[PDB]
């Protein structure tokens, strides 16, 4: 099973 | 229900009016079931929406609560390197030492990601650069060569 990332992202734009 | 869509739309936005439109006690912890069932505090602390962060904490949501892959919302903090928005967490009573289904702590992302302020917070609340995670990686680990300044800060020298 992939370990998929947290949702979200680091720079607003 | 529609309703918890919208809610969880609007954390992930940083629609604060809509977040208190919708904002129930029993939608503040509802999950995103079409998603890693992320809950509105997972949105807002991923995608730095601090306003929003503030008002689900005051409104009850759950500092602890995981998602389907056993994120807490100070994993999706520490992993974009919202440095505020993690310490909110943090004062909230967020474990830091928390691990998910891979046994990844905030740790392993904020090193992994680059974040050494991150990493020093964490570090300064009793984070464990030594915990290894089902790779059998440690935090420090995962630090890029070119972070020296991580490197040292995780070895504590």
């Amino acid at each position: 099973l992939q370990r998929s990332p947290p949702d979200g992202q680091s720079f607003r734009s | 229900s529609e309703a918890d869509r919208q809610l969880l739309e609007a954390a992930k936005a940083g629609d604060v009016e809509t977040v208190k439109k919708l904002c129930t006690v029993q939608s503040v912890n509802c999950r995103d079931i079409e998603g890693r069932q992320s809950t509105p505090l997972h949105f807002a602390a991923g995608y730095n929406r601090v306003s929003v962060v503030e008002y689900l904490l005051q409104h009850g949501a759950d500092v602890h609560a995981k998602d389907k892959g056993g994120l807490v919302p100070l994993h999706n903090a520490c992993s974009y390197g919202h440095y505020e928005v993690a310490e909110l967490l943090v004062k909230h009573g967020a474990v830091v030492n928390v691990a998910d289904l891979w046994k990844f702590t905030p740790l392993h992302e904020a090193a992994a990601k680059g974040k050494y302020e991150i990493c020093k917070l964490l570090l300064q609340h009793g984070a464990d650069p030594t915990k290894k995670n089902r790779d059998g990686n440690t935090p420090l680990d995962l630090v890029k060569d070119g972070d020296t300044d991580i490197q040292d800060l995780l070895r504590g020298d």
